[PDB]
RNA sequence: AACCGGAGAGGGAACCCACUC
């Protein structure tokens, strides 16, 4: 164990990736929502480029 | 230095609208007519709302707001009620206010529209305007498991308090279809279209002028919402506007005779 | 006194103490929302 | 004092029907924050009526 | 969110048009037919089926937070 | 056209965007390649047997209107406006008020603004598709009458329809959230959520503790108002002192729900969200989507607004002279095409670049519906009833309502708080 | 929780050189209406110096064409700094070049 | 040198045209948190002794009472019956109430007329309301501006700011000796249009004009026309507006420079010699350079002949009854405003290609070395040179003919000729032609290498080419002509920001 | 918060007067009068109505300011006729006026029912 | 048969975003 990586939504790692717009609205998560950014102490925060 | 006598002849009446033209009358009364009709007509809709549940997905005064807008039939029992501040009485009573109910739960799996007619009234006269293949207006849409429960009560009131107690949906107002006063001026008349009212032929674009006409022959058009009829809120307006001109000649008499 | 509240998962009302470490008896979680007030709530229809 | 936080209603006036919460009362009228609107309003203590 | 009760300009009741207005346009009516097929003749009150979105259909997706 | 006909027909043949990239169709070019290549803006109205002004050229744009970004895609007609009023309005569109997600319920988080009646622009842009902006929108399709009606609007202000406010007209709800982790920081410093108790608390505020639960906390449902108390806090005094959280001074709503959790630490952990209804009033700011910012001035009932021959009486009124100034003609475009679709039936066009729609066929189009060919109508005064000698310009136009409401920018100040180094008042 | 603390703050390098480290990275995402949100999300920054009196950076330059929305910068103290992205601009990712 | 203060407010302000120059109105929430210490003395002793029985609930109240030995008792938290009793030397700290004295700023004050006095009135909502002429010196917009307001604490600072600061008394700068406040917006424009020779008004629409002005003796003029029927004039009523006996002399914008020389000198075909003579306006249209800010006007006159107060008067009078009448004429703007005469459009695709041709001739000479340079300029120079000559004399040309075939009814010409809003390149841009664009005064460079877009052969240097825009805002812009503009705006935009760090320091 | 409520523009406070009576000094036979919680509905029908009248010298009516409500009604006229019974004459003149139209209406109503 | 009020804590540093010009 060496640390632990904050990760980015709809990304390939994230829980939601590849889910159905069924599931999202079962796990209280908009299908609209672009993801593209972290979640940080339950803060969304964006990299700009 | 006395009163004009104006006529009247209705040419449509139906339970939505009155089309009827005024004649021999000035400008002024027939604004104050056309005035009366939107702002000082009294009509009943619900006002106080208490919810006693709420698990839908609009908030509740979203809800409240939407109840206030619903119309309701009130074509008799209006004249016979009182104002919630004249009311003499502590709390509600038949006299000044209408008592309303709302007891809706989903259950199914089928999405429940709750609409006017869940609405259950106190009295069997005054209900929303579904009364007799047309759907009914909807409140809000219910899924699986939400509920909700409220009673609201109705009062009495005109459209300058709220736009929800505007008995009118469209006024139309007109007079001098083809410009003879000419009060506006058309740049090109020949781009403007004839009114429905005007009589002249397709080569004629506007009246010739005539320096001594006035403004006479007023169209109006009353398109109801349907809590009243088209044809009882004229009469209504009438007789509030003598009665609002006969407080004033008593305030006036009693101040004149009082100085 | 018994103060229900409804859990974020499951959505069963339950019971829960003062103190007492906040857990769904039925299930793996811990995000409690409480239950709407008993006192009377009055709205204008403005 | 024992009025102030006692959920009261408006009785008379135009405010009837209005239920309120008493922030400041004193022996002759007091301030009752409205329900239904954000404003909170001065009430004489003959309209209003503990309820609860 | 949902249909308005009443059109903003008229004030005529448009609340109950909505349903009536999505079963006409299943049925190959277009909008400028299904509109006055109703009876909205005003523009004003025209605009308000014709650019209403219905996001109440959205929201009932979500599970409710009681049952 | 095979291209195009596979493409038609994508969902039974996922024939996407990558097997049209695979065909050798198109390519995809940068800044360096883009120095030595030759464009062609369409390909008809380009790549012709004409004046020969090049023969080589090398690609061709798929279409112009893609050099905008999001928030520049939502202006319609960009391009019959002078471009710094473009400019302030892709910052204005960032700020007006709509439905910003669909789970805004289930979102416990800090100033959420969401709009009653969204409605989907009547004048559209073909981009505005794949922004998804007809799905969440953020304004009204209002009637907006460019008349000076009571020099209530002169200086960059709007007229409103009072009767139309009292219909839900850009009536909003605003959503604020509390947080309070309770910590146990010290050795005998305990925080925990109590009802604070007179004779044990040591210093409180005046305001009443009634409103909270015996858990601290209010229960959804109760009417809360500036200096109450939210979250009944105290910390053991090595008898105790509250670290008890007030509403925020004339934040003034209701409680809209409270969750109870753990955080990360094991704590108790509580968020609290509380509503409150804006109605629009005068000295709310309001905006087009040409950069015609401006607050509201009065609002007038409907008997008072001037009306057309069938009663249509405008929602807004703005001044004139806020035009000639400015030029934003795309708003007086958007104005005569919004009256022609709201008439029509169909959705109006205004995709930027768009040869086949201009002034003259719109007017022409307007003229089959009995309206004056250039928009302009005979309205009649709302208090005398004589009809105006000037015709009116009036006609549906989209609005937004931006969040910069004038409640939360009035206070005023006699002796309050002092700051702790130099003596003086406190910012802020 | 050096990575939380970059991305939290938004200061771009080792906490102990804090003031050395350039800030303005991972704002807060902006989500009061779906354009703020989405436009929030394709956005450029160039990491120049504002309140300066060089105005040839904050230019519109001819290549942006296409590439960079012309229209969309913030009108404060950084016009022509923070410049938005065009609506098909595609940012390449890299490969090797074996 | 700066520090925070007390007592002072802070808003959004919004117009109000029925308030006079010297007023602003107030919310009653700023005005029941803002107070003013009465020193209490025989006269108002009652007044007050109501005042602080009323308390701190109702707003015509009391807050504090200040008691001689400096003791501060509070009267929100429950005060005693016994202390609420007070004697002639106390201070009451009572609300701010109509009529009091307040200093007004817009934060940028660059000059004396940015810190300026005004009498409070109170008014039910939110905002500050001030009258659409004080928005002049004080630069405001209405479109989200916000202003604050500091009430003076004590009666010595009060009478000085009464006696110096307020607004009537600062109508002239001393910057330049002109007026400062002047009728501005849809007044103006009002004011050109009722003042017009065929402006004719019944006998009820005269008396309902009488009816908004303050300085009126109630003596109703005879009728320029006695006997087809009554009529008043436009001229008739404002004559009625000017007070005093003042005489002056303007012409208007659109006065011919040939008719003071031939006949009809002193009776002008157009309208277009003001004369006031005697306090009464005689002939003449007024615009602009008759009652703006510009020396010599209808105004300046006024405040040196009359008090500032009758020129307060003056201002407040024209406001009022003139907006009463634009209630009955109207005034818009429209599309049908933008649009010419067909012939004027082919008139002006002549023009363009005209010069588009020359610059074509020209571009040949150059490259075929039988340019000859101008002395003292480089053939880079000349040549620049000539072109922006001939696109500047297509612009000059088409902007005259679109000019020439705007009518009379035409609401762009309304408000130039009044100078209101806009002015004549306004109105060409949007009909006839947008123009060139221009970046640091050159036109639009070379970006990508030897051309300026992809879309260009190299080392193109025609009017298209370079940034010249050959549509009408009416007509829509070309995408290349519009991302070029997008390059024009963007120099301004950028000059707003950096010039003020530097005007500032 | 600063809103006021809805029914101010309508209804009377305790110790308001509905009209109020105020003599001009500045010319004879002149009189200014004040009506409270009125628009423009009430002060027109009368100004034209005292119009018509041929012994009234003037007559106007405005509103002193959109927010507040209140109506000013100048009356005017010749030496031998008072301006208080002037205004009495023209309200009970439209009275009449607008019961006869109401009558006619109603007659008008019943025959087009099946007439 | 017999008194029975009552306050006082929130500060600074840094950063970002936005507004009026
Ligand atoms: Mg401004
Ligand atoms: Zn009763
Ligand atoms: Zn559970
Ligand atoms: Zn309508």
């Amino acid at each position: 164990f060496i640390g632990k990586i904050p990760i980015m939504l709809r990304s390939t790692y994230c829980l939601l990736n590849g889910l159905t717009d069924r599931d999202l609205c079962e796990l209280n998560e908009c299908p609209l929502d672009p993801g593209g950014y972290f979640i940080i102490n339950g803060s969304e925060k964006v990299l700009i480029a | 230095p006395y009163a004009n006598q104006p006529t009247v002849r209705i040419t449509e009446l139906t339970d939505e609208n009155v089309k009827f033209i005024i004649e021999n009358t000035d400008l002024a009364v027939a604004n104050s007519i056309r005035r009366v009709f939107i702002a000082e007509v009294p009509i009943i809709a619900i006002d106080w709302v208490q919810i006693d549940a709420n698990s839908s997905v609009l908030h509740d005064e979203f809800i409240a707001h939407r109840l206030g807008l619903i119309p309701l039939i009130s074509d008799d029992i209006v004249d016979k009620l009182q104002y919630s501040r004249d009311c003499t009485c502590e709390e509600f009573c038949p006299e000044c206010s209408v008592e309303f109910t709302l007891d809706v739960r989903c259950n199914e799996d089928q999405t429940r529209h709750v609409t006017s007619r869940d609405l259950i009234s106190n009295s069997p006269r005054v209900i929303p305007v579904t009364s007799r293949e047309q759907d009914d207006i909807l409140i809000v849409k219910l899924r699986k498991g939400q509920e909700l429960r409220l009673r609201a009560y109705a009062k009495k009131g005109f459209g300058k308090e709220h736009a929800k107690w505007n008995p009118t949906a469209g006024v139309a107002f007109e007079y001098d279809p083809d410009n003879a006063l000419r009060h506006t001026v058309y740049p090109k008349p020949e781009e403007w279209p004839k009114s429905e009212y005007s009589e002249l032929d397709e080569d004629e674009s506007q009246a010739p002028y005539d320096p001594n006409g006035k403004p006479e022959r007023f169209y109006y058009n009353v398109e109801s919402c349907g809590s009243l009829r088209p044809e009882t809120i004229v009469l209504s307006a009438l007789s509030g506007l003598k009665k609002k001109l006969s407080d004033l000649q008593t305030q006036l008499s009693h101040e004149i005779q009082s100085d | 006194q018994p103060m229900i509240y409804i859990c974020g998962e499951c959505h069963t009302e339950n019971e829960i103490k003062s103190r007492d470490p906040i857990r769904c008896r039925e299930c793996g979680y811990r995000i409690m929302y409480k239950k709407r007030t008993k006192r009377l709530v009055v709205f204008d229809a403005r | 004092n024992e009025l102030i936080g006692q959920t009261v209603r408006i009785s008379q006036g135009p405010y009837k029907g209005y239920i309120g919460v008493v922030k400041d009362a004193t022996e002759s009228t007091a301030r009752v924050e409205l329900h239904s609107t954000c404003q909170t309003i001065s009430v004489d203590r003959q309209r209003l009526t503990t309820v609860g | 969110m949902i249909i308005p009760v009443r059109c903003f300009t008229c004030g005529k009741i448009v609340g109950n048009k909505w349903e009536a207005y999505l079963g006409l346009l299943q049925a190959e009516y277009t909008e400028g037919d299904a509109l006055d097929a109703l009876g909205l003749k005003r523009y004003c009150c025209r605009r308000m089926l014709l650019a209403h979105v219905d996001l109440i259909e959205k929201l009932l997706n979500y599970a409710p937070l009681e049952k | 056209k095979r291209h195009i006909d596979q493409l038609k027909e994508r969902e039974y043949n996922n024939y996407s965007w990558q097997d049209l990239v695979a065909s050798g169709v198109v390519e995809y070019i940068d800044t360096l390649e883009e120095e030595t290549v030759m464009l062609a803006m369409t390909p008809d109205d380009l790549q012709e047997k004409e004046v020969a002004y090049c023969s080589t050229y090398t690609h061709c744009e798929i279409h112009p209107s893609m050099i905008l970004g999001v928030c520049a895609s939502i202006i319609p007609f960009p391009d019959h406006n002078q471009s710094p009023r473009n400019t302030y309005q892709s910052a204005m569109g960032k700020q007006a008020m709509g439905v910003y997600i669909t789970n805004f319920h289930v979102r416990m988080d800090t100033l959420a603004h969401v709009l009653y009646y969204p409605q989907k622009p009547l004048v559209t842009t073909r981009s505005m598709e794949y922004l998804r902006f007809r799905e969440l929108p953020a304004g009204i399709n209002s009637i907006v009458a460019i008349a000076s009606y009571t020099g209530y609007n002169q200086e960059d202000s709007v007229i409103m329809n009072r009767s139309a406010v009292d219909r839900g007209f850009f009536r909003s709800v605003f959503y604020r959230s509390y947080k309070e982790q309770e910590s146990k920081k010290g050795f005998d410093q305990e925080e925990v959520f109590e009802k604070p108790t007179r004779e044990t608390c040591q210093g409180m505020r005046h305001a009443i503790y009634d409103k909270l639960d015996d858990d601290g906390l209010i229960a959804p449902g109760v009417r809360v108002s500036g200096d109450d108390v939210i979250i009944g806090k105290t910390v053991t005094l090595p008898t105790k002192r509250d670290c008890s959280t007030f509403l925020r001074t004339s934040e003034t709503g209701i409680v809209d729900q409270v969750m109870v959790t753990l955080n990360q630490e094991g704590y108790k952990f509580c968020k609290i969200r509380v509503r409150s209804v804006r109605i629009p009033q005068i000295g709310d700011k309001f905006a087009s989507r040409h950069g015609q910012k401006g607050t509201c001035g009065i609002q007038y009932r409907q008997e008072d607004m001037p009306f057309t021959c069938e009663g249509i009486t405008p929602d807004i009124i703005i001044n004139p002279h806020a035009i000639p100034s400015r030029m934003t003609i795309g708003h007086l475009i958007e104005c005569l095409q919004g009256k022609v679709s709201a008439n029509k039936g169909e959705i109006g066009d205004a995709t930027p670049f768009n040869d086949a729609v201009n002034v003259q066929k719109i007017s022409n189009l307007l003229s089959d519906y009995g309206y004056h060919l250039r928009g302009n109508e005979v309205l009649y005064n709302g208090f005398t009833g004589r009809k105006i000698t000037s015709q009116i310009f009036i006609g549906p136009t989209y609005y937004q309502r931006l969040k910069h409401m004038v409640d939360d920018k009035i206070h005023s100040r006699a002796r309050g708080p002092i700051q702790i180094l130099n003596r003086q008042p406190m910012e802020g | 929780d050096g990575l939380k603390y970059s991305l939290a703050t938004g200061n771009w390098g080792d906490q102990k050189k804090a003031h050395q480290a350039r800030a303005g990275v991972s704002q807060v995402l902006n989500r009061l209406t779906f354009a703020s949100t989405l436009s929030h999300l394709r956005r450029l920054n160039s990491p120049i110096g504002r309140d300066g009196k060089l105005a040839k950076p904050r230019q519109l330059h001819n290549t942006l064409w296409g590439m960079v929305c012309p229209a969309e910068t913030p009108e404060g103290h950084a016009v022509g700094l923070v410049k938005n992205l065009a609506l098909m601009a595609y940012i390449s990712v890299g490969s090797q070049p074996s | 040198m700066g520090k925070r203060v007390d007592f002072s407010a802070r808003t959004v302000i919004t117009p109000d045209p029925n308030l006079s120059i010297d007023q602003v109105g107030v919310p009653r929430s700023i005005a029941a948190n803002m107070t003013f210490a009465e020193i209490v003395t025989p006269f108002n002793i009652d007044r007050l002794q109501e005042l602080v029985r009323r308390g701190n609930s109702q707003y015509p109240g009391a807050k504090y009472i200040i008691r001689d030995n400096g003791d501060r008792i509070d009267l929100r938290f429950h005060p005693k019956p016994s202390d609420l009793h007070l004697q002639t030397g106390y201070k009451v700290e009572r609300h701010m109430c109509d009529g009091d004295i307040v200093i007004f700023n817009r934060q940028p004050t660059l000059h004396k007329m940015s810190m300026m006095g005004h009498r409070v009135r109170i008014l039910p909502w939110s905002t500050f309301r001030l009258n659409l002429s004080v928005t002049t010196p004080y630069n405001a917009d209405f479109d989200g501006d916000e202003m604050n307001l500091h009430l003076p604490q004590s009666l010595e600072t009060r009478a000085e700011i009464q006696e110096l600061a307020m607004v009537p008394r600062m109508i002239v700068t001393p910057q330049s000796n002109r007026p400062v406040m002047g009728i501005v917006q849809d007044t103006l424009t009002a004011v050109r249009k009722f003042t017009k020779r065929d402006v004719f008004l019944e006998r009820g629409e005269v008396m309902n004009l009488l009816m908004f002005l303050s300085t009126w003796d109630g003596k109703v003029p005879q009728p320029a026309i006695l006997k087809p029927r009554p009529l008043w004039t436009g001229k008739q009523i404002f004559s009625l507006i000017i007070p005093g006996h003042i005489n002056c002399i303007r012409t208007h914008s659109t006065h011919p420079d040939d008719e003071d020389s031939g006949p009809y000198k002193h009776i002008s075909p157009g309208d277009t010699k003001v004369v006031v003579e005697n306090g009464e306006l005689i002939m003449g249209i007024l615009c602009k350079k008759s009652l703006g800010t510009s020396a010599g006007s209808l105004v300046h006159i006024s405040y040196l002949e009359m008090g500032h107060d009758i020129t307060r008067l003056f201002y407040s009078n024209i406001q009022t009854v003139i907006n009463n009448w634009l209630l009955i004429e109207g005034h818009t703007i429209g599309i049908g405003d933008s649009i010419a005469d067909s012939k004027t459009y082919q008139d002006i695709q002549n023009t363009i290609k005209k010069a588009k041709q020359d610059v074509i001739e020209v571009i040949e000479k150059a490259h075929n070395n039988e340019l000859e340079p101008t002395p003292g300029n480089t053939l880079r120079q000349t040549f620049e040179n000539q072109v922006n000559r001939i696109l500047n004399d297509a612009r000059d040309k088409t902007g005259s003919s679109a000019q020439k075939s705007l009518s009379e009814y035409n609401n762009f010409k309304s408000m130039v000729v009044s100078g209101a809003k806009g002015s004549k390149i306004n109105i060409s841009q949007v009909i006839a032609v947008v123009g060139q664009q221009n970046v640091e005064g050159k036109r639009i460079p070379f970006g990508f290498k030897h051309r300026t877009l992809p879309h260009f052969i190299k080392d193109d240097y025609g009017p298209e080419s370079r940034g010249f825009v050959e549509n009408s805002y009416l007509a829509g812009l070309t995408p290349t002509e519009f991302f070029f503009h997008a390059m024009g705006g963007r120099e301004g935009l950028i000059d707003t920001a950096v010039k003020t760090a530097e005007t500032g320091y | 918060m600063n809103a006021p409520p809805a029914f101010e523009s309508f209804l009377l406070f305790e110790g308001e007067k509905k009209i109020t009576i105020n003599k001009d000094t500045k010319v004879p036979n002149a009189c200014l009068f004040t009506i409270n919680k009125e628009d423009h509905t009430l002060g027109n029908i009368i100004k034209s109505q005292l119009l018509k009248d041929p012994q009234v010298l003037f007559a106007g009516y405005k509103v002193p300011h959109p927010l507040e409500h209140k109506i000013i009604i100048r009356v005017q006229t010749t030496p031998d006729y008072s301006p208080q019974e002037a205004f009495t004459n023209a309200i009970t003149d439209l009275i009449s006026e607008l019961s006869l139209l109401e009558e006619r209406f109603r007659v008008a109503i019943k025959d087009k029912q099946e007439g």
